[PDB]
């Protein structure tokens, strides 16, 4: 799910409170479509609502579908609201709080998002951007290894409970480590920013369980998204619960902090992209990956056969058997294609499309092999003496919604096993009434 | 993967702004600079990958101008303010030159766009447009260079948008018509920012969706070689295609070419 | 060596990755070379690797080459020495050369020029610079039969002895097993024993730079050695042979496969060599243009190795031909050299240099390895991708489009197994409709079409249904010639059907569309040759197969050569506008009627 | 027969690799085209008979 889908399902009060922070308004604005952004900018300095027809006349007739989609999205996000214009007309005006906060974030005003940074002076134990990136990568690899279950990764029990609630891994027997399900494999195959966003959404959906303010967490996350890389910020000025949440971020590698009591924290590149190549693919079904970490090697080996492992290179061959095994593990072909496209080497970016069509088509065809046969358990009826009697029973089954397949030519029909009892009673009752 | 580059050329001719200040009108150069900065901030807000460049033209040369608000915008606005203050404070009138060096700024903008294009990753296309705000009168002495710049922009498929404030410029109209850009004259100067956000802010694909004012009556008057003045009817050589205001027994250009 | 993921991992073997990625090369412990094409030094690395190793795959990004003993023999045959090749391999490694490659290279390159085979006065001799190797190989029982009568010591000057002419193949096969490979170097610059002819190519037959590389590699230090040059049929292949014959300036012998290829070679010589018709002769028992006393003689196989009684004129010509030395014996279609009777053709005639030319070196029964010592090492292998990138070879858009099996045919296909199912998927109504649709679409745009189809029995009803010309194959000589002659210069007719006849080097005119149906089992050579008949997206060829049949596996296993060549086969499952127009077998009545006639064979 | 044409077309045109591709097409193509360059790439990789 995207950010807009999550925001649209929130209550109007939550949306109104979210707009109170300038950082949140910018994040919402940058998620809007291109047409919506122009409307927002035009209505930035309007103190009066505009007629719906007047706004509708800005876009041409052919692009009316996009206009309707953008208007519906804006209404769902509650950026603007309909006003009863005098004379029976309907006026459209942006939310005053959201508009004011957006203007403050753009034009200026109020206090800065962060409290201050020069009060404590220079950092005694400051790091560098490559060091922060390495720390974030190490944390993410540790998390993904703990998803696999290797003993090399040791995380807090709360993280394991969160993963269990996320459905990636289930602890059937207490004490023993949880077993990763098919959804866990699908999530592991997902891209790193996508994995971060999914994890954050799962956290937010269960945020109320810990008694934490959703609005504050969202505002802090959006503020972190727009933060400048390599620059620290003051921990002070935040509620304790948020601080606890920040600790979880320290576990996830999004935010670097030397000590729990330290007043400084350095956002990482992963945190920046939270709001939103080394693999070469050849026409002979060969992958040449410029990677060294065991994570990428395992990910590639999930859907391909490894051949050679040079110290800075991995040569693998994509075969039918490997792709079939990966699909049987629960990973779909679209996920594999998206993973290959995301990790595509910059050299392949010249090609249009980046991945050769033959390989993607072959992978999709290999995916279609598994679902060649379709299975539907049910009960077969073939003892219809009269067409009219068959029609009535078929209509009753369709009313019950338990029909699976019908053949009026030969008076043949199939119903679900659960609905067989109702059909049997109905057929017996009709004969009794006869 | 849609990358939009906005290069804003600001007519910083000191004479026109000084006359405007003496008029004690509701519009000043400071308000124009603020509107340009707000437009740039909005352009950067439109998309993450959007890139902004600001060039100010002066009688001397072209200057590359590039708490509660965005951090990158805060840095960008401060640099632009410092650059414009440095340009205006050190702007000394030394000579009889008064026309704005608009052509040189456009050439620098084209060079900058060409430089930025190569740095773009091959998987993405950098759609680039040039926005020009005109305050002083048009200069006919740079007709050939202006036409060369227009042709280069058309060859590289770069939109050129002109925002005339007081006096209409035929060269800007020709540039907008040839490059497919928008030419607009501001009726009310204080409302400049609203016009910029309503018209020039959206990209070309968005311009297809939106309804925009029709183009103004673009002129195509040529410039005589020996007069450098707009003319309606003139003599044109059949060899070098040079244009002359009066008939001559020998072509001056063809005389030069041996 | 370790199988944690089933992959041969050599991370610990070659850690020399100092700084940092500038060398676009990777080595392997056993042997292999990986090259990065997207490097500024791509051309120099390609020139270095071609001269030392043969390629195994050339995709668009990462080329893969293989190191073999014969490749190193060819490399040391050129002026390149051990120190130069080793230092340049170490120069571009980016990982460090494993200590399993240096020893192999040293062992291969040390014993190259120790033993030579020479021909003089119709006598074969083996000459060794180091006398010890003569005693080393003397104890070999197989070599002892070569000498007659026992060739005491042939004390000359350098120790040599004579060998049996008819058993030269056996000693060549044994020498490589003894790690003493033989070389066939002919120093044509200074002979004074051979009556060198006055052949001289006209200074108007310009040659492309890729042919220049092969020609230069053939003549490395002023001498010509036996080798194999692989160039596409559409590319210039006969031109290289003509230029080599002109440079050798000696009595040339050309061997073809078909009785029409000799005319092709004669035409090539008449076009690009400036030689009078008196000297040029064809020995194929068709015109008998006095082959006795000739400069360049062109003939074909299956006649020089007759196992039966030979014609009196042919017997006299063979007797004359077996009595003198030959300079640069040229073989065409060398891929089918290792046969029961074609191999002895090499031993039945005497020649100094044996130059073999082919376009499809791939062959089953793994007999290509024998060709390494039958003639020589693989000299040049053209890179087809870069060849077509220059625009001189048509960029053929390869297609592999399959059709579902109709129910009226699949029941019989799964019911029968005694080899009678070949016709079933061959005569698939869906494949017939697809072929007809392609034929009509490409005729509407005026494109020349060649339709290959084996199983001539099916081709009969496949061609008579559309009322289009077809070559049964044993039709005649004149009918095929006139059909192919009017095929090109006629807008009325632009499509023909071929039954395994076009699977060799013929004079077929330029074509843009090729549609093959029911080809041979797994012959990669046949498919490569058929693809070669199109190139000369200018063109594109299609292959039609039937789903859920052996044709799927056959097509998959017979395209592995072209994918190594760099071609990609796009899969087409739907044809646009299939129901737009009317096609044959529209209804089920004729489709089920086809079952009786396709089961009517009953060849028992 | 009139019905024979329709029956043969139904059987042949959608036998194996259409009864799942048409289902995916019906259950997909909800969002708009990401970029116009995808259509250019498709036109460049498509054979001439698939362009009409
Ligand atoms: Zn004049
Ligand atoms: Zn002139």
């Amino acid at each position: 799910r995207n950010l807009q889908e999550f925001l649209g399902g929130l209550s109007p009060g939550v949306l109104d409170r979210l707009y109170g922070h300038p950082a949140t308004c910018l994040a919402v604005f940058r998620e809007l479509p291109s047409l919506a952004k122009n409307w927002v900018m035009r209505m930035l300095f309007l103190e009066q609502p505009l007629p719906q027809a007047a706004v509708a006349l800005w876009v041409k007739k052919e692009f009316s579908k996009a206009q309707e989609e953008s208007t519906g999205l804006l209404s769902g996000l509650r950026i603007w609201h309909t006003q009863l214009l005098p004379g029976g007309l309907q006026g459209l005006i942006l939310n005053p709080i959201f508009r004011q906060n957006l203007r403050i974030a753009l034009l200026g005003g109020g206090k800065a998002w962060s409290d201050d940074t020069s009060q404590l002076g220079p950092d005694k134990h400051a790091r560098d951007v490559p060091s922060l990136d390495k720390y974030a990568e190490e944390r993410w690899e540790v998390v993904l290894h703990f998803m696999v279950g290797s003993p090399s990764a040791a995380v807090s029990q709360d993280l394991a409970q969160l993963l269990s609630q996320a459905g990636l891994m289930k602890s059937t027997e207490p004490g023993e480590p949880p077993c990763i399900t098919s959804a866990g494999f699908q999530f592991l195959l997902l891209d790193t920013p996508a994995q971060l966003w999914y994890f954050m959404l799962q956290y937010l959906q269960t945020a109320q369980s810990r008694g934490m303010d959703l609005v504050e967490i969202l505002s802090f996350l959006f503020q972190l998204s727009f933060s400048t890389l390599g620059k620290d910020y003051s921990v002070e000025g935040m509620s304790d619960s948020l601080l606890n949440f920040l600790q979880h971020l320290r576990e996830f590698g999004l935010v670097f902090q030397r000590k729990r009591k330290s007043r400084r924290y350095y956002p990482t590149r992963l945190a920046i992209n939270l709001s939103s190549g080394f693999i070469v693919v050849e026409t002979n079904y060969r992958l040449y990956a410029y990677t060294e970490s065991e994570l990428q090697i395992a990910l590639i080996a999930l859907f391909s056969e490894m051949l050679y492992r040079f110290p800075n290179m991995v040569v693998a061959q994509v075969t039918r058997e490997s792709v079939q095994q990966a699909i049987a593990s629960g990973i779909t072909a679209q996920q594999i294609i998206h993973f290959l496209r995301t990790r595509a080497h910059p050299v392949m970016l010249k090609q249009t499309p980046v991945l050769p069509p033959t390989i993607t088509d072959q992978i999709r065809l290999w995916e279609l092999e598994r679902d060649r046969l379709r299975f539907t358990e049910g009960v077969l009826y073939n003892q219809f003496l009269s067409q009219v009697d068959f029609e009535l029973l078929l209509a009753h089954a369709r009313e019950l919604g338990v029909l699976v397949f019908e053949n009026s030519a030969k008076r043949l029909m199939v119903v679900t096993p659960a609905g067989h009892s109702d059909v049997k009673r109905f057929w017996k009752r009709q004969k009794h009434s006869s | 993967d849609e990358l939009n580059l906005l290069v804003i050329v600001v007519d910083a001719n000191p004479i026109w702004w000084g006359k405007q200040a003496l008029k004690e009108s509701q519009f000043t150069l400071s308000k124009c600079i603020d509107a340009v900065m707000v437009l740039g901030n909005s352009h950067l807000f439109m998309n993450r990958s959007n890139k902004l460049a600001v060039i100010a033209s002066h009688i001397q040369e072209s200057r590359f101008l590039y708490d509660g608000k965005y951090e990158l915008l805060t840095s960008a606005n401060e640099v632009i303010v410092e650059e414009i203050k440095d340009l205006m404070t050190k702007s000394d009138i030394k000579g009889q030159h008064t026309e704005t060096l608009l052509a040189g700024s456009l050439a620098k903008a084209l060079c900058y766009i060409h430089r930025m294009n190569k740095e773009v990753k091959d998987n993405q296309e950098m759609k680039s447009r040039i926005l020009v705000i005109k305050a002083a009168e048009d200069s006919a002495l740079q007709y050939m260079n202006f036409m060369n710049v227009i042709f280069a922009a058309q060859k590289q498929n770069i939109l050129i948008d002109a925002c005339v404030l007081d006096s209409d410029s035929g060269l800007l109209q020709q540039a907008c018509d040839i490059t497919g850009g928008l030419y607009l004259k501001v009726p009310q100067m204080p409302s400049l920012l609203q016009y910029l956000l309503w018209v020039f802010l959206p990209d070309q694909d968005q311009r297809s969706q939106l309804i925009l004012p029709p183009p103004v009556h673009v002129d195509y008057r040529a410039a005589c070689f020996c007069h450098r003045n707009l003319i309606e009817i003139g003599y044109v050589c059949s060899v070098c295609l040079s244009i002359f205001c009066n008939f001559s027994p020998i072509c001056t250009t063809c005389e030069t070419a041996f | 060596k370790v199988d944690e993921y089933g992959a041969k991992d050599y991370r610990l073997q070659m850690p020399l990755k100092d700084d940092h990625t500038s060398r676009p090369l990777w080595v392997a412990p056993d042997g292999h070379i990986f090259l990065e094409a997207f490097s500024p030094v791509y051309k120099y690395a390609q020139d270095f690797l071609v001269a030392i190793a043969e390629p195994v795959c050339r995709p668009t990004h990462v080329h893969e080459y293989k190191l073999t003993a014969y490749s190193l023999y060819a490399a040391v045959s050129v002026g390149l020495q051990t120190s130069d090749i080793t230092e340049y391999l170490r120069k571009l490694s980016k990982t460090g050369v494993p200590d399993g490659i240096m020893q192999f290279i040293k062992l291969c390159t040390v014993s190259y020029g120790k033993v030579k085979l020479v021909l003089k006065h119709n006598r074969y001799f083996v000459e060794s610079c180091h006398p010890d190797v003569i005693q080393h190989l003397l104890q070999d029982p197989v070599i002892r039969e070569c000498r007659l009568r026992n060739s005491e010591g042939e004390a000359t000057e350098t120790v040599s002895f004579e060998v049996k002419q008819e058993m030269i193949e056996e000693l060549q096969k044994r020498c490589i097993h003894l790690e003493y490979p033989l070389l066939a170097e002919y120093d044509f610059r200074n002979d004074s024993v051979n009556p060198d002819i006055n052949i001289d190519l006209k200074p108007t037959a310009v040659l492309r730079p890729y042919q220049e590389k092969s020609l230069r590699k053939m003549f490395g230090n002023g001498r010509a050695r036996s080798g194999v040059i692989v160039l596409p049929c559409g590319a210039g292949k006969s031109l290289v042979g003509v230029t080599a014959a002109c440079t050798v300036r000696k009595r040339c012998l050309v061997l073809g496969n078909s009785a029409v290829s000799v005319e092709q070679w004669k035409a090539q010589f008449k076009m690009w060599s400036t030689i009078d018709d008196s000297q040029i002769c064809r020995f194929t028992s068709d015109a008998k243009d006095k082959p006795i006393g000739c400069s360049v003689a062109i003939s074909t196989y299956s006649m020089l190795g007759h196992t039966t009684k030979r014609s009196w004129e042919a017997e006299r010509v063979m007797e004359w031909l077996k009595t003198q030395e030959w300079g640069l014996m040229i073989l065409d279609e060398v891929h089918t050299i290792p046969a029961k009777m074609f191999r002895r053709v090499l031993t039945i005639v005497q020649a100094h240099c044996k130059l073999g030319l082919t376009a499809t070196l791939v062959r089953e029964d793994d007999k290509i390895v024998d060709l390494n010592f039958l003639i020589g090492p693989k000299l040049y292998e053209a890179n087809w991708m870069e060849l077509q990138n220059n625009g001189y070879i048509a960029k053929v858009q390869c297609a592999e489009v399959w059709c579902p099996m109709s129910p009226e045919f699949y029941r019989e296909y799964v019911a029968i197994k005694t080899k009678k199912r070949i016709l079933l998927y061959t005569m698939n109504p869906n494949k017939f409709r697809a072929c007809q649709f392609l034929i009509k679409f490409h005729e509407r745009r005026n494109d020349k079409i060649i339709v290959f189809a084996d199983n001539v029995f099916a081709l009969k009803e496949y061609a008579i249904r559309l009322n289009k010309p077809y070559i049964y194959g044993p039709t005649s000589q004149g009918e095929r010639m006139q059909i192919l002659q009017n095929f090109k210069h006629n807008p009325k007719i632009n499509t023909i059907f071929i039954s395994k006849v076009g699977d060799t080097s013929f004079d077929l005119p330029e074509a843009n569309v090729l549609i093959q149906i029911s080809s041979h089992g797994g012959s990669r050579r046949q498919e490569a040759q058929r693809l070669g008949r199109v190139l000369r997206y200018n063109a594109f060829f299609y292959s039609l197969v039937s789903q859920d049949t052996q044709e799927m596996a056959y097509s998959t296993k017979r395209q592995r050569f072209l994918v190594d060549q760099g071609y990609s086969f796009k899969v087409i499952t739907k044809l646009a506008g299939m129901e737009e127009e009317d096609l044959a077998f529209s209804t089920k009545e004729e489709q089920q009627q086809l079952l009786q006639k396709v089961l009517a064979a009953t060849d028992l | 027969g009139t019905s024979s044409q329709a029956e043969a077309a139904r059987i042949l045109a959608a036998s194996w690799p259409q009864n799942r591709e048409d289902e995916e097409k019906q259950k997909l193509k909800g969002g708009p085209k990401k970029t116009k360059r995808e259509k250019k790439a498709a036109a460049s990789h498509l054979f001439p008979f698939e362009k009409l």
